[PDB]
């Protein structure tokens, strides 16, 4: 119960993990303030 | 109270530090996190500006600004242009693995505490700029961050509020000096880590030319239960000034290297003989000691036997608690050696903007290398020391300063021993 | 970037010819007023010396800088295009 | 005083607009502040160091080519602090910076060499070895001798706002840092000889205008330019009766500070 | 080492194929999709990171692709490929070790950690094996001091290792199993080495020591 | 800044080459002042008054 670790669900992280998170999480924000720019140019 | 240390483990503002009790949202809910937090954003920004001011709160990047004026910057109308609040999670000091450690133990705090102080600030966002070499902390922290969304503790009902939040993590690429708050808000815009000068201050000009408050993940993950528990509790804690809990991590010749959660103001000695275990062949044969990461100078053994743990403390002791961070150093090393590796760092990890960070501490580098090997001269002891006198204070950000007051601290203790090295040197090779 | 050379009114004269020598491809000349700069403190005075000189004179302006809004903190610009993109 | 507030430097008590900088308010007295990094027809980059200057009872030197006057400021333009940080940053930009100037082409028109005479030291502490840094190809009109670059991102400023171009940049980090393109770009457009104008160091230096002349050989003649009409002023720089240089003039309703690469 | 001064060699000229995978695209729409709708040039440096993570090192043609598909100048993203350190502009190996060499971590033996890692290797100092699996570095600190004799292989952190640990790892390594991150010897992740004297009690629960009036 | 530094100096830093050209080329400014300066020279009182 406290006698072990438990964050082991790290161990099986592939190189993609982060990035499939964001793309999960990208439906989950709010609409962004935009600066009335394409670009700055 | 005269003395300070021995916290208690019900006071113990950063449990679950150790790897246990289930990192995750439901773990995080029983050891106590998003409790009230609905009530804390409807009491709202001046009461919780506030209650940062009555306890008194202190960056813990190593900055030392006070958090509560910090953040009550931003406490201006709207403008046109949104607002931001950025989690600084780079800790790129040498000696500093706290935020490591609370990012990958306990990320919900960390989530909570962006929500409350935009919520302080008024912010629709909170960009964590994570270090790009904590992979699995940042996939922790957006695993944390999508089980907060599920719950619905941010995004368009800030746990049942009418307030809107996001948080977002972004990765770094393997820069220290995007750990500076200019930088980070540079490498977020993605720029250059290179920081920019001040003024204009990140509370007018920061991210996307927002205004913006950078803050250190253990200032924003002691922030929502500073403001759940009073604040007149934190102030208790620590002396007059320097108050609250500190996460010390311990390195270098101590028996056990560690992070440990401890009230401010301990004493030095005290703090190691109590969690590291104490120094490797004891405190007789404890040599030197760096308090904060890198950028703090060194303290012998003389004046680390009765040295505090205060910012107060360690500038009378012409010293800096940067990212409490004690390097620990027993008499079987070669301090020489260990100083010219920070400044290997300190070069390695400069961003090349200012003239006089860039060449200075390069000179450095090869003036504290040919220190090591013993082919100077006792005059160029004083050299370096102007040197680091012309660096120091003349540059944008402060890795110039960082890089300068180790060789100071260095010349101020351990002259004697680069003279007899230099001695040495010379008489080996005559 | 220096601007000491500046303050100080010359007069100068009109440049005449300079041919090349046979003997060395030297420059020769044949006017004595080619290196003639004189300064003055004022146009005033210089306008005076050259009347009482006798000299035909072309006098210009002082062209001064225009004085210029500066701020550092339009290189990070929310909307407008002073944003920079490399410090 | 509707939006003028009084500022003093060396007591002087001249009245500046809200947002004037310290080194514009100098020279709206009559002082000019040392630069390498600054000029008034680009953006402030503030990381030359060399406007360091004291501020009355503060303990902190400002760049005066960026931080703007609040009220009542003192500037103390020639204290011991502000003379100290220019030898400072005198010494650091001379410590890696190579010793080529025979060779070199800002003979008397080096900034770095007359800053250096007027404010740095007359000694070198640097007891160690220079660095050096590989040459571009960037074109037939700029030669690129980059070892003697002060890192100052002043013809990066250039050719992102005036010329646009946005091809120069800062690659590396630290000592490492180099300017140019990453890659083999051939850097050609119009009004590109101004990095040759702009660049205090002899870093852009004129592939035309090589080896053949100095400035204290030139004589100077102020004239108008053909082949455009816009009718730009420019200066001659001839020298024994020969043609040598064609550099800009300064009209502030006609071409500003700089030429094309056609009348250069 | 490495030169911040491009080369164009057959192997890395501007016309090796690079394009990104269409869920890398979908992964670029949510990343651009996090920054605000002004100031997309904001994303160069995690789609830069995402095409090093698929195409292993970072070709000229990458920097060039992400480039064109953010709107960015190419020089911008030269800049932030050459500025930062976890951009491999050469091809390294398939696990990258890199060991960390500052002060604590010297001060805890790292240099015989990196020395078993040399002659294990057969590798000098920062080159690649011939079998073109490991490339060994020197890094600066990685934020892992407390557990100061440590070590990265790719994404993960191997932490107080003895040199017969790293020996043992590189073994596993090579079988082709990946070795389970984290410290090893004993500790869990950073507690002290002589049982937990710090919490060692369970954690209050929700309502604990909460302020009136809140 | 006033006199010329040894060669070896010169040709070794950085310093001392910027100040043997500028020395060499456009020589030290001398601060605006006259004086009459008076030497006892054999054939008598040698005098120069410098503007
Ligand atoms: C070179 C350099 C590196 C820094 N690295 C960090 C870092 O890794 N983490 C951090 O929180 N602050 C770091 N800082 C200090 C930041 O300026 C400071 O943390 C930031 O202003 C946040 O303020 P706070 O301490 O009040 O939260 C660094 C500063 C410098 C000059
Ligand atoms: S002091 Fe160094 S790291 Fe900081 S901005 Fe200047 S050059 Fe960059
Ligand atoms: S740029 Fe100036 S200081 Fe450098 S070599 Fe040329 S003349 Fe000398
Ligand atoms: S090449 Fe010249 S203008 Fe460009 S950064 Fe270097 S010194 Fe400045
Ligand atoms: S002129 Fe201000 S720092 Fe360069
Ligand atoms: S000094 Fe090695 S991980 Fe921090
Ligand atoms: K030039």
């Amino acid at each position: 119960d406290t006698t072990t670790y438990k964050n082991l669900q790290h161990h099986d992280y592939n190189t993609y993990t982060f990035l499939d998170l964001n793309l999960d999480l990208s439906k989950f924000r709010l609409p962004q303030p935009s600066s009335g720019r394409e670009s700055p140019r | 109270k005269t003395s300070f240390g021995s916290l208690k483990d019900e006071d113990r503002i950063f449990t679950n530090l150790y790897g246990r009790h289930d990192w995750r949202l439901k773990g995080a809910l029983r050891r106590g996190d998003w409790y009230k937090t609905k009530e804390i954003l409807l009491k709202g920004p001046d009461w919780i500006l506030g209650e940062m001011k009555t306890s008194g709160l202190r960056g813990r990047g190593g900055a030392g600004f006070p958090t509560g004026l910090k953040w009550s910057f931003m406490n201006k109308p709207s403008d046109g242009r949104p607002k931001y609040l950025v989690v600084n999670a780079d800790e790129g000091e040498p000696g500093t693995c706290k935020d490591r450690e609370i990012m990958r133990h306990d990320p919900h705090k960390l989530v909570e505490g962006c929500l409350v102080g935009g919520r302080a600030m008024g912010a629709r966002a909170a960009y964590i700029y994570i270090r790009g070499e904590f992979y699995n902390e940042a996939s922790n922290l957006q695993v944390a961050i999508r089980e907060a969304y599920e719950a619905g503790l941010i995004g368009k009902n800030a746990c049942g509020s009418d307030y809107d939040f996001d948080v977002f993590v972004v990765r770094g690429a393997g820069a220290y000096i995007c750990g500076e708050e200019t930088a980070l808000i540079e490498s977020i815009e993605g720029k250059q880590g290179k920081p920019r000068l001040k003024p204009p201050f990140p509370a007018d000009v920061g991210v996307f030319g927002c205004p913006t408050t950078v803050a250190n993940v253990e200032t924003v993950a002691v922030s929502p239960t500073i403001c759940r528990r009073g604040g007149t509790w934190f102030a208790g804690f620590g002396r007059e000034r320097n108050s609250g809990t500190k996460l010390f991590n311990i390195s270098g010749h101590v028996n056990h290297p560690c992070t440990v959660e401890e009230e401010m103001s301990v004493p030095l000695k005290e703090l190691i003989e109590k969690h590291a275990g104490g120094v490797t062949g004891g405190w007789d044969n404890l040599l030197a000691v760096i308090p904060g990461g890198s950028s703090t100078p060194l303290i012998p053994k003389s004046v680390c036997e009765t040295v505090l743990m205060d910012f107060d403390a360690l500038v009378q002791a012409q010293t800096g608690l940067g990212t409490a961070a004690v390097i620990v150093m027993d008499r079987s090393t070669d301090i020489v050696k260990a100083i010219a590796r920070l400044i290997e760092f300190y070069k390695h990890e400069s961003c090349g903007q200012c003239t006089p960070c860039r060449e200075g501490v390069d000179w450095m580098n090869k003036v504290m290398a040919r220190f090591v090997k013993g082919d100077a001269r006792p005059a160029e002891i004083d050299s370096l020391w102007e040197i680091s006198k012309q660096i120091e204070g003349h540059t944008i950000c402060a890795l110039g300063d960082g890089a300068a007051w180790p060789v100071q601290g260095l010349i101020r203790h351990f002259r004697p021993e680069l003279e007899d090295r230099m001695q040495r040197f010379a008489q080996q090779h005559r | 970037s220096g601007v000491n050379n500046t303050k100080k009114w010359k007069m100068e004269f009109d440049t005449r010819e300079r041919w090349e020598n046979p003997l060395m491809g030297w420059a020769s000349t044949a006017d004595p007023l080619s290196n003639m700069v004189l300064t003055f403190s004022a146009k005033e005075d210089a306008i005076a010396f050259a009347e009482k000189n006798g000299w035909s004179y072309d006098v210009e302006e002082k062209k001064v800088p225009k004085p210029k809004s500066k701020s550092y903190g339009a290189n990070f610009s929310w909307n407008k295009r002073t944003r920079v993109s490399t410090k | 005083a509707s939006n003028l507030i009084e500022v003093f430097v060396d007591g002087q008590s001249v009245m500046v607009e809200p947002g004037t900088t310290v080194l514009q308010a100098c020279e709206k007295v009559g002082m000019q502040i040392p630069r390498f990094c600054y000029h008034e027809r680009l953006s402030v980059a503030g990381n030359c160091r060399m406007c360091l200057v004291e501020i009355e009872k503060a303990p902190k030197v400002v760049a005066a080519c960026a931080m703007p006057v609040m009220k009542g400021w003192n500037i103390l333009t020639n204290s011991e602090k502000s003379k100290k940080a220019r030898e400072g940053v005198m010494e650091f930009l001379l410590a890696n910076h190579p010793l080529d100037c025979p060779i070199c082409d800002q003979g008397g028109e080096c900034d770095l060499q007359d800053q250096s005479m007027m404010f740095g030291s007359d000694r070198s502490r640097f007891l160690e070895g220079k660095r050096a840094v590989e040459d571009k190809n960037i074109g037939p009109l700029v030669k690129t001798i980059m070892t003697r670059c002060i890192q100052c991102t002043r013809c990066i400023r250039f050719a992102s706002e005036i010329a646009g171009v946005d091809d120069l940049g800062t690659t590396g980090r630290g000592n490492d840092m180099q300017v140019g393109t990453y890659i083999e770009k051939m850097f050609m457009s119009e009004l590109s000889g101004n990095v040759i104008d702009i660049c205090p160091v002899g870093a852009l230096t004129s592939k035309p205008y090589a080896f053949t002349a100095r400035p204290w050989e030139t004589r100077k003649t102020e004239s108008i330019d053909v082949m455009d009409a816009v009718g730009s002023n420019i200066v001659v720089s001839t020298r024994t009766g020969e043609v040598m240089r064609i550099l800009p003039r300064m009209h502030e309703d006609i071409n500003e500070e700089w030429i094309s690469d056609k009348t250069r | 080492g490495a030169l911040f001064v491009h080369r164009d060699t057959p192997e890395n000229n501007p016309d090796t194929p690079f394009d990104f995978t269409p869920e890398n695209y979908k992964r670029i729409e949510a990343i651009v999709k996090n920054y605000p709708e002004g100031h997309q040039a904001a994303a160069v440096l995690p789609v830069l990171d995402l095409a090093q993570r698929q195409n292993g090192w970072l070709p000229i043609s990458a920097m060039n692709k992400v480039a064109e598909v953010l709107q960015v100048p190419p020089m911008r993203v030269y800049e932030v490929a050459t500025f930062y350190t976890m951009y491999n502009r050469k091809p390294v190996g398939k696990y990258h070790i890199q060991v960390c060499t500052t002060t604590p971590c010297m001060l805890r033996d790292s240099d015989s950690i990196l020395e078993t890692l040399q002659r294990k290797l057969g590798i000098k100092v920062g080159e690649t094996t011939p079998d073109k699996l490991f490339t060994l570095i020197e890094v600066e600190c990685l934020g892992a001091c407390v557990n100061a004799p440590m070590v990265q292989i790719n994404d993960n952190y191997y932490e107080d290792l003895t040199p017969k640990d790293i020996e043992e790892i590189i073994d596993e390594l090579k079988a082709g199993k990946v070795p389970k991150p984290g410290p090893r010897s004993g500790r869990f992740c950073c507690e002290p080495a002589g049982g937990l004297t710090s919490l060692t009690e369970p954690p209050k629960g929700p309502g604990f020591g909460v302020q009136a009036g809140l | 800044k006033v006199s010329p530094p040894k060669r070896a100096e010169m040709k070794t830093s950085m310093e001392s080459l910027i100040h043997h050209f500028k020395l060499y080329t456009e020589g030290y400014q001398v601060p605006p002042g006259a004086t009459y300066t008076a030497i006892e020279a054999p054939k008598g009182e040698f005098g120069v008054y410098l503007v």
